[PDB]
């Protein structure tokens, strides 16, 4: 009968936040807990690195001057790169860097649409003081998890062999845990209070995440229900 | 963008009052979601009258 | 009596799929059977999926 309403969002440290949701009846605490846990944890819109084009590299099983890393550990460091995109669905970032030292995501070029959530995420180290690494990263909005073996059907004429397909883990979430405890209500004795703690990489703010998740769930139920 | 939703298909009433309803186009893992959610709401919290007083 | 030999090295990147074999160091063999999404795993009260 009595419908819920969201209340205080507590960003705990940087990137994981507790979303309270106070007025819930018997049983709907665990119900919406399991349902929102699954829909947040499985299918949220996010973006990750899809295609990488390093300058002097034929293919990902190789080595470059001055980089102490191999190429595929650079690619696995780009897979964990957490990035967000404002007004596009795919966008091409690039790296140009020279000199001895670490190469992080802060050295990716500037763009107003693209925001980097971790400037200290280390991509690759440079040694020889002359070996300049220069790459073009292609990030892309997506959904779920699509490996590189599934995308290559039309292949987009991959004859530019310098393209390296990276497995894109589009899911921005990492852990969603809910508690259901009783909320002390004035006249009604027991009404359950939901707390959805959510760990993300930093790309998705929590209220928009839970709003998208409940939107997807209501869109699933509205196949045989209707507007209200 | 692949948010493809299902549509109801033939509600097979078996004999009198109990029905099997299948629902074919659902994404990965939404089946147990809708099953658990509809299940717990039906089985736990329905408006329903039962036998109160018999004199 | 052979003119020329061309050798080509492929590097396959094989991930995992149901049907592979895995084993701990105690002799507990096993074949991976279903590769579930993270949503279906048992999780404890902190929320970490096994």
């Amino acid at each position: 009968f009595l419908k819920p309403r969201l209340v205080d969002i507590e960003q705990v440290s940087s990137t994981h936040a507790k979303v309270t949701l106070e007025p819930l009846e018997r049983g709907f605490g665990h119900t919406l807990g399991n349902a929102l846990r699954r829909i947040l944890l499985s299918s949220m819109p996010g973006c990750a690195v899809t295609e990488v084009e390093i300058d002097g590299v034929l293919h990902e099983y190789s080595t470059k001057e001055g980089v102490q890393e191999d190429i595929l550990e650079i690619l696995l460091n780009l897979k964990g790169l957490a990035v967000r995109v404002q007004g596009k669905d795919e966008v091409i970032l690039t790296l140009n860097k020279s000199g001895i030292g670490p190469v992080t995501a802060a050295d990716i070029t500037h763009d107003g649409d693209v925001e980097i959530v971790k400037p200290q995420h280390v991509i690759c180290h440079l040694t020889d003081e002359n070996a300049s690494i220069s790459m073009r990263i292609k990030v892309q909005r997506g959904r779920g998890y699509v490996p590189a073996s599934t995308r290559i059907h039309s292949e987009e004429d991959e004859r530019p062999i310098g393209r390296l397909l990276v497995d894109a883990c589009y899911s921005p979430v990492e852990r969603i845990a809910y508690n259901v405890e009783a909320a002390r209500v004035e006249q009604r004795t027991d009404l359950d209070k939901l707390v959805i703690e959510m760990e993300t990489n930093g790309t998705i703010d929590p209220e928009e995440a839970i709003r998208r998740a409940a939107t997807i769930l209501a869109e699933q139920l509205e196949a045989f229900v209707d507007l209200e | 963008t692949e948010f493809l939703k299902p549509r109801l298909v033939d509600i097979e009433q078996v004999s009198s009052t109990h029905a099997k309803v299948t629902l074919e186009p659902l994404e990965r893992g939404f089946g147990h979601t809708l099953g658990n959610a509809l299940r717990r709401i039906l089985l736990s919290s329905m408006p329903g009258c039962a036998v109160t007083e018999v004199e | 009596g052979v003119l020329k030999i061309v050798k080509v090295y492929l590097a396959v990147k094989r991930r995992i799929q149901p049907g592979d074999k895995m084993a701990g160091r105690h002799g507990n063999k096993g074949v991976i059977s279903k590769i579930n999404p993270i949503e279906d795993m048992p999780y404890d009260e902190n929320g970490t999926p096994v």
